[PDB]
C-alpha cells in the first residue's frame, strides 16, 4: 500500500505559507492564482503520461 | 554443536551456513567492491 | 510469456534502446562502465560446439 | 544532404505536453508489436475509434 488522495479543496483560511517570489503571478494585473486540484495528468513507463 | 562436516579456510577450522539463487549482484560488486587470491582446497567424501 | 510479459520485455527495449544507444562515445569519461556492459555482451551469447 | 520536414495537421488546444517524450506522430500509436490472443488485432488498435 501506498494512497492517493484526490477531491478537495480545503476551505482554509490558517497556513498561508510559501516558497517563490515575484517573478510570478500569471500576466496582467490582479493576482489570483488559487486553484486547488481537480484530476490528473500522469505518467507510464518510458516517456509518457 | 559439533564438528563432521563444517568446512574452513586452509590451516584447521568448522564452518556455519548457507544462500541461493542467480545473475547481476554477486559478481555486481566486482565492477564494484571486493578482492581475490590463492590456489588450494580440501573437505571429506564421506 | 503473455501479454505484460511480452508488453514490456517490449518497453524495456524501448527503454534500452533510448539510453544504451551510443554508450563509446556518451560515457566515455567512466572506463569502470565500459568492462561493466563489455562483460555482459560476452556473457550473453551462448556458445556453441 | 538537407532533410526533408513533413507537416501534419493537429488541432490548436491539443496537449502540448504531449510532445516532450518518444511520441507517435499519428496520434494514437500502433505497431505489430500489439498482439498475443488474436490476429486480427493490428486493424483495430491502429484505426478503431
Amino acid at each position: 500500500t501506498f494512497i492517493m488522495p484526490m477531491g478537495v479543496f480545503q476551505a482554509n483560511s490558517m497556513d498561508r505559507y510559501t516558497r517563490h517570489a515575484g517573478d510570478f503571478s500569471t500576466v496582467s494585473e490582479q493576482d489570483p492564482r488559487q486553484f486547488p486540484p481537480q484530476g490528473i495528468f500522469f505518467y507510464n513507463k518510458d516517456g509518457i503520461l | 554443536m559439533v564438528s563432521r562436516i563444517t568446512h574452513t579456510n586452509t590451516r584447521g577450522r568448522q564452518v556455519d551456513g548457507v544462500l541461493v539463487t542467480t545473475a547481476t549482484l554477486k559478481r555486481q560488486l566486482l565492477q564494484g567492491i571486493l578482492q581475490i587470491d590463492d590456489t588450494a582446497a580440501d573437505v571429506p567424501v564421506t | 510469456l503473455n501479454r505484460v510479459a511480452r508488453a514490456a520485455l517490449l518497453s524495456d527495449l524501448k527503454r534500452r534502446v533510448c539510453a544504451d544507444m551510443f554508450f563509446m562515445t556518451r560515457h566515455a569519461r567512466e572506463p569502470r562502465l565500459i568492462s561493466a556492459y563489455l562483460s555482459d555482451m560476452v556473457s550473453c551469447t551462448q556458445p556453441s560446439v | 544532404q538537407a532533410s526533408v520536414c513533413e507537416f501534419v495537421a493537429m488541432p490548436v488546444s491539443t496537449d502540448l505536453q504531449y510532445f516532450r517524450t518518444a511520441c507517435n506522430p499519428r496520434g494514437r500509436a500502433s505497431g505489430m508489436l500489439y498482439m498475443g490472443d488474436r490476429d486480427a488485432d493490428i486493424e483495430a488498435i491502429m484505426f478503431d475509434h
